[PDB]
C-alpha cells in the first residue's frame, strides 16, 4: 500500500480587504488514499456551510480537493484549515496568512 | 452440452403462482444476460451480470421480477406473482465478460405461458397415418403423416423417431397449429407433421416409425378438480411399422 | 461525452 | 440514443437467388459493434455475421455479406444462393450504451424451387385403428395457394416444404382430415 | 491553441460500509464541466460548467447511463483486483482510471490515452501508439491478455479518434468564451520583514488561465534557486489559478532580486523588482 501525506494551502480567492467579502480556500493535494477530513475554522470553530470540489488526481495518481466557503477577512478574525488523514499522527492545522 | 443451458424448455403456470427460470452459462464465461421475446415488444433486455454483479437492471419490470446470480455457474430469474402479461420466451445468453462488445451466446429459451386458469389445458392425442400405396407406386416415395389433436395451450414438441434415432431429414411440421373450433378463443389446437422416406425404406417391415409429441402441461403440485385425466406434462406417441405390401 | 464501451479488468 | 430499424417485417426470396435484408440504426458514439442474428423456428439465436465499426472492410461469411455504410448508418445483409434452411427471423443488432439491442426483425421465407411439379392428392389410413383417415396434397409447385376449410369440421393445413436431402429432392404438401369426406374433392377450393 | 478532454474515475471500496464510492469528473483543459458522485442524491451526471447546460435532456440521460455502468464495471474490477493480489476482504482499495484525447491548434486528433491504477500505483495503460498495452506487474499481464483477445485497444482507439475529439470540438465552440480565453496573470510583489536584517520577497501571480505558468527568481540578473520557496499552482475557486514564489533576502539587498513571470497570456515575460 502506498501512502502519501497531503499538502495544504490556505488562502483567499481575491486579495483580502478587511470588511470586504471574499472566499476562504483550503486546497489539499498530493495525498493517498482518498479518505480525507477537511474543516475550515473561524476562531477555532468548524464553519458550517463549507463546500468542496469533486475528487480528482494528478500524474502520480495522488488526489486533490478544494474546500471553500464565503468569508469576510478582518484584522483579528483568525481563519485556519484542519486536515485529517491516515498519514497524520493527528489533525494538521494551517493558519490563514493573508500574505500567503 | 457445452452451451447455455435453460431449465425448462417450456412451462405452463396459472396466474398468481410463482415462476423461477434457471440458466447456466457456457463454462469460462463470466457474464450472463436475460432477455424476453414477445410478439408485441420483440427482444427486450431484462438484466445482465458480470462476475455475478448486477450491471444493469433498467429493463426489469418494476415490481414482480427478481434475478440472482449466486455463483458463476447459474442464474435464476423469478416472477412473483405470475400474470398473463408475463407470458413470453425468456432467453439467457452468456459472454466471456471482457467487454460489452463480446459476442453473446444464446440459450434455447424458456417459453412461459401464464393462463388465467388451468381449466382449459388438454394433452394431445396422437395418430400416425401410413403412406398411400398410390403415392408409393406413382413416386417411389412414401409420406407418413402424424396428427397431434385436441391440445391446449400451444406447448407441444413433435419429433419423429425411426428405429430409435430422432429424424430430421424428410420432416416438415406445420409452423402454426390450427383451431379445431376456430370460433372460440380457448379452442384446442391441432398440429400435423409429415415424414417422407423412399418407398423401399418404408417397404422394409423391420423399419420402425414413431411420432412422439412432448406436451408441457401441469405439474402434480398443481391442483386438479375436473372430470378427466389431469393434463400433466407428458409424452404421447403413435407408431407404425414398414409393410412389404 | 463518455465512452460507451465497458471493459473489465 | 440506441435504435435499430428493420423496415420490412416480411421478405421472400426464391431458392438459390439472393436477397438483401435492410437495417438502419442510430448510435450516439463511435465505439460500437454491429451484428446480424438468425433465429430458426427452433428459436435458437445464432450469430450470422459481425461488423466492428472501427474496421473498414465489409464483413463476409461464406454466402453472407454486409453492405456496411457507416456515414449512412446502414448495415444491410446480403444472402446469396439462398437455401430453404435460410428461412428464419433475422435480427439486426448493435452494441452501445446497452451491450445488445435488437431491431424488430425480418421474417425471410424461401420459396422452394419445385423442379418437377407432380400435383396429387392421396389418402392415408390410420396405423392402429383404420376408421380414421387423412388426405395428403403433395408435390405441387410453390406458386400454389392452399385454401382454408369451408366445411367448419374439415381441417386443412397450410403448405409445408420438406427436404429429402439424401435424394436431393424437395416437395410441398398440405394435410386435411375430418370425422366423416373424400380426398378427391377435399382440396377443390384450393 | 491545443486542447484536451479528460475523464477521471475514482472508485473506493469500503468493506462493510456500503457499495464502493464512485466519483467521475470531466475536464476540458483546466476547466471541470461534468460530475457524478455515487453518494450524491441526484444519481445523475450533473453539469459543472454553464456551457454544458445547453445540452439536451437526452444527452444527460445518456451520460448518466454510461457513467452508472462505469461505476459497476469498477465495482467488479475491485473484486477482480482483490483476487489478483490475494488480498483480504477487510481492506479498502482504490481503482483509478483516466482517459482522454488531445487536439492540436487545428483541432485535429493528436494523442490519446487510457490508464488504470490500483491502490495508487500503475496497473495497465494504453501505449502512445494506441495498439499495445503497458502492464505494470504480472497481475496486470492477465488483463493485458483478456483485452488483447477482445481487441480492446482497437475499440478504445475508435472512441479516442472519434467521439472524443468530435465532442471536444463541440465543447470548445459551446464554451468559446470560457475555454478559449487566456487570462494573463495579475502580478505584484510583497515584502515581509522576518528579522530586523532579513526580509521575504514574495512574487504573486493571480487570476490567470490556463494554469501553466513559470515563476523564477534572479539575483543581479542571474538565476537563483537557493533560498527560494515555490508553492504549487492552486485554483482560485472561480476558474482561475494562483501561484507565488518567495526568496528570503538580507535587508538592504532587496533591489538585487528580480522575479520573472512567464505565461502564455503575456505578450512578453514580466520582470518585477522591489520598489
Amino acid at each position: 500500500m502506498i501512502q502519501r501525506t497531503p499538502k495544504i494551502q490556505v488562502y483567499s480567492r481575491h486579495p483580502a480587504e478587511n470588511g470586504k467579502s471574499n472566499f476562504l480556500n483550503c486546497y489539499v493535494s498530493g495525498f493517498h488514499p482518498s479518505d480525507i477530513e477537511v474543516d475550515l475554522l473561524k476562531n477555532g470553530e468548524r464553519i458550517e456551510k463549507v463546500e468542496h470540489s469533486d475528487l480528482s488526481f494528478s500524474k502520480d495518481w495522488s488526489f486533490y480537493l478544494l474546500y471553500y466557503t464565503e468569508f469576510t477577512p478582518t484584522e483579528k478574525d483568525e481563519y485556519a484549515c484542519r486536515v485529517n488523514h491516515v498519514t497524520l499522527s493527528q489533525p494538521k492545522i494551517v493558519k490563514w496568512d493573508r500574505d500567503m | 452440452d457445452a452451451g447455455v443451458i435453460q431449465s425448462p424448455r417450456h412451462e405452463v403456470t396459472e396466474m398468481g403462482q410463482e415462476v423461477t427460470l434457471r440458466c447456466k452459462p457456457i463454462s469460462g464465461h463470466n457474464s450472463l444476460f436475460w432477455y424476453r421475446q414477445t410478439m408485441m415488444r420483440g427482444l427486450e433486455l431484462l438484466i445482465y451480470f458480470n462476475n455475478n454483479v448486477p450491471i444493469d437492471d433498467s429493463g426489469m419490470p418494476e415490481d414482480r421480477f427478481s434475478a440472482k446470480m449466486p455463483n458463476a455457474s447459474f442464474s435464476t430469474l423469478k416472477i412473483q406473482p405470475s400474470e398473463p402479461r408475463d407470458s413470453a420466451v425468456y432467453f439467457c445468453a452468456s459472454t466471456w465478460g471482457r467487454a460489452s462488445t463480446d459476442t453473446q451466446y444464446f440459450g434455447p429459451g424458456t417459453r412461459l405461458t401464464v393462463l388465467e386458469d388451468l381449466k382449459n389445458v388438454f394433452p394431445p392425442e396422437v395418430a400416425v397415418f401410413e403412406p398411400s400405396e398410390a403415392e408409393i407406386s406413382h413416386t417411389q416415395k412414401a409420406t407418413l403423416v402424424c396428427l397431434a389433436t385436441g391440445f391446449y395451450p400451444d406447448h407441444v414438441e413433435l419429433s419423429w423417431w425411426v428405429n430409435g434415432k430422432e429424424v430430421h431429414s424428410g420432416v416438415c411440421t406445420d409452423p402454426q397449429p390450427l383451431k379445431e373450433q376456430p370460433a372460440l378463443n380457448d379452442s384446442r389446437y391441432a398440429l400435423s407433421s409429415r415424414l417422407r422416406v423412399s418407398a423401399t425404406f418404408w417397404q422394409n417391415p423391420r423399419n420402425h416409425f414413431r411420432c412422439q409429441v412432448q406436451f408441457y402441461g401441469l405439474s402434480e403440485n398443481d391442483e386438479w378438480t375436473q372430470d378427466r385425466a389431469k393434463p400433466v406434462t407428458q409424452i404421447v406417441s403413435a407408431e407404425a411399422w414398414g409393410r412389404a405390401d | 461525452r463518455l465512452q460507451s464501451l465497458q471493459i473489465y479488468v | 440514443a440506441q435504435t435499430v430499424t428493420q423496415s420490412q417485417p416480411e421478405m421472400s426470396v426464391q431458392e438459390a437467388e439472393t436477397v438483401t435484408l435492410s437495417c438502419t440504426y442510430d448510435t450516439s458514439e463511435s465505439d460500437y459493434y454491429l451484428f446480424w442474428y438468425k433465429q430458426p423456428p427452433s428459436r435458437q439465436m445464432i450469430l450470422v455475421i459481425r461488423q466492428e465499426a472501427y474496421k473498414q472492410q465489409n464483413a463476409t461469411e461464406n454466402r453472407f455479406s454486409v453492405n456496411f455504410q457507416k456515414a449512412a448508418k446502414s448495415f444491410s445483409l446480403k444472402i446469396s444462393d439462398s437455401q430453404l434452411g435460410d428461412a428464419a427471423m433475422y435480427f439486426c443488432a448493435s452494441s452501445g450504451n446497452t451491450p445488445l439491442v435488437f431491431g424488430k426483425g425480418t421474417r425471410l421465407s424461401v420459396i422452394p424451387n419445385i423442379q418437377n411439379p407432380d400435383p396429387a392428392v392421396y389418402q392415408l389410413r390410420d396405423s392402429k385403428s383404420s376408421d380414421k383417415s387423412v388426405c395428403l396434397f403433395t408435390d405441387f409447385d410453390s406458386q400454389t395457394n392452399v385454401s382454408q376449410s369451408k366445411d367448419s369440421d374439415v381441417y386443412i393445413t397450410d403448405k409445408c416444404v420438406l427436404d429429402m436431402r439424401s435424394m436431393d429432392f424437395k416437395s410441398n404438401s398440405a394435410v386435411a382430415w375430418s370425422n366423416k369426406f373424400a380426398c378427391a374433392n377435399a382440396f377443390n377450393n384450393s | 491553441g491545443s486542447h484536451s478532454m479528460r475523464y477521471f474515475f475514482t472508485s473506493v471500496s469500503r468493506p462493510g460500509r456500503g457499495e464502493p464510492r464512485f466519483i467521475a469528473v470531466g475536464y476540458v483543459d483546466d476547466t471541470q464541466f461534468v460530475r457524478f458522485d455515487s453518494d450524491a442524491a441526484s444519481q445523475r451526471m450533473e453539469p459543472r460548467a454553464p456551457w454544458i447546460e445547453q445540452e439536451g435532456p437526452e444527452y444527460w440521460d445518456g451520460e448518466t447511463r454510461k457513467v452508472k455502468a462505469h461505476s459497476q464495471t469498477h465495482r467488479v474490477d475491485l473484486g477482480t483486483l482483490r483476487g489478483y493480489y490475494n488480498q483480504s476482504e477487510a481492506g479498502s482499495h482504490t481503482v483509478q482510471r483516466m482517459y482522454g484525447c488531445d487536439v492540436g491548434s487545428d483541432w485535429r486528433f493528436l494523442r490519446g490515452y487510457h490508464q488504470y491504477a490500483y491502490d495508487g500505483k500503475d496497473y495497465i495503460a494504453l501505449k502512445e501508439d494506441l495498439r499495445s498495452w503497458t502492464a505494470a506487474d504480472m497481475a496486470a499481464q492477465t488483463t493485458k491478455h483478456k483485452w488483447e483477445a477482445a481487441h480492446v485497444a482497437e475499440q478504445l482507439r475508435a472512441y479516442l479518434e472519434g467521439t472524443c475529439v468530435e465532442w471536444l470540438r463541440r465543447y470548445l465552440e459551446n464554451g468559446k468564451e470560457t475555454l478559449q480565453r487566456t487570462d494573463a496573470p495579475k502580478t505584484h510583489m510583497t515584502h515581509h520583514a522576518v528579522s530586523d536584517h532579513e526580509a521575504t520577497l514574495r512574487c504573486w501571480a493571480l487570476s490567470f488561465y490556463p494554469a501553466e505558468i513559470t515563476l523564477t527568481w534572479q539575483r543581479d540578473g542571474e538565476d537563483q534557486t537557493q533560498d527560494t520557496e515555490l508553492v504549487e499552482t492552486r485554483p482560485a475557486g472561480d476558474g482561475t489559478f494562483q501561484k507565488w514564489a518567495a526568496v528570503v533576502v538580507p535587508s538592504g539587498q532587496e533591489q538585487r532580486y528580480t522575479c520573472h513571470v512567464q505565461h502564455e497570456g503575456l505578450p512578453k515575460p514580466l520582470t518585477l523588482r522591489w520598489e
